[PDB]
């Protein structure tokens, strides 16, 4: 685990499996009175 | 001022019809941040949204309008853009009646019928804008296409004021 | 330790933060915590 941590393997695996996964009134409130 | 009022109507009808046709065709209605197929700054319209920068710049795909009857009707109406294309149809007919007034001066209802078509187009255009804003909502900026549509609505209504003004003046002169 | 943490980071967000901090001119770095506190207080919300 220490070797894998120091070699960036855990970081790469994390980045791969986690990141790479990837007010005023509105007219809709008064839209009835305009129609 | 009968000559200049008729010239004002003719120039306005051409200007109002041209701006609506440009507004519907031009795809610069809204500057949004969407995708072209990561999200990029794009320029939207009535049928297609296309990117403004990046690798996929210049190329784009038809807007997928479709992703409970209330939202289904609203989505269908804004999908077909019926109201703005309806305003274009009314404006085209309004220009026909304005042009046909010179060719057939015997009938009097011709110029009035033109006046109603110009104001009817304005009513159709304002419904489309309200529906378009309502549907899109369900940061952004409006491009010159939106202002071209709105400006033509002001021109369309102004010509409608002048059109029926001539009809009243010409009928007032005949009766009294 | 914070500068060393950002320098040796491989997380996308912190690598981006370090890439920015290393190039920023004038130096975004300070010599004392009091210095950074005064820099945030006197930068009118333009320094974090």
């Amino acid at each position: 685990v220490l070797k894998l941590s120091e070699q960036g393997v855990l970081d790469k695996l994390k980045s791969k499996w986690w990141y790479d996964k990837g007010s005023a009134l509105s007219l809709s409130n008064v839209a009835g009175v305009f129609y | 001022d009968r000559g200049i009022q008729m010239l004002i109507t003719t120039v306005g009808a051409f200007a109002a019809f041209s701006l609506m046709t440009i507004a519907v065709g031009t795809d610069y209605w809204l500057y949004s941040r969407g995708v072209c197929r990561e999200e990029v700054m794009t320029h939207s319209g009535l049928w297609r949204t296309c990117c403004l920068e990046g690798a996929f710049r210049g190329v784009c795909k038809k807007i997928d309008h479709f992703p409970d009857t209330a939202e289904y009707l609203l989505r269908a109406v804004r999908a077909s853009s019926v109201f703005p294309i309806l305003s274009v149809t009314l404006l085209f007919f309004g220009g026909l009646c304005v042009a046909a007034s010179e060719f057939h001066r015997s009938r009097h209802s011709v110029i009035l019928s033109a006046g109603i078509f110009f104001v009817s187009a304005g009513l159709s255009n304002i419904i489309g804008i309200i529906v378009y804003i309502s549907a899109n909502a369900g940061s952004y900026s409006y491009g010159w296409s939106f202002y071209f549509g709105a400006f033509s609505f002001i021109i369309a209504e102004i010509v409608g004021v002048v059109a029926v003004h001539i009809y009243i003046e010409k009928h007032q002169q005949l009766r009294a | 330790s914070t500068k060393e943490f950002f320098r040796r980071s491989k997380i996308a967000v912190f690598e981006k933060m370090w890439t920015y901090m290393k190039s920023a001119e004038p130096s975004v770095f300070v010599r004392t915590t009091e210095e950074g506190m005064i820099r945030v207080r006197k930068s009118k919300g333009k320094y974090a």
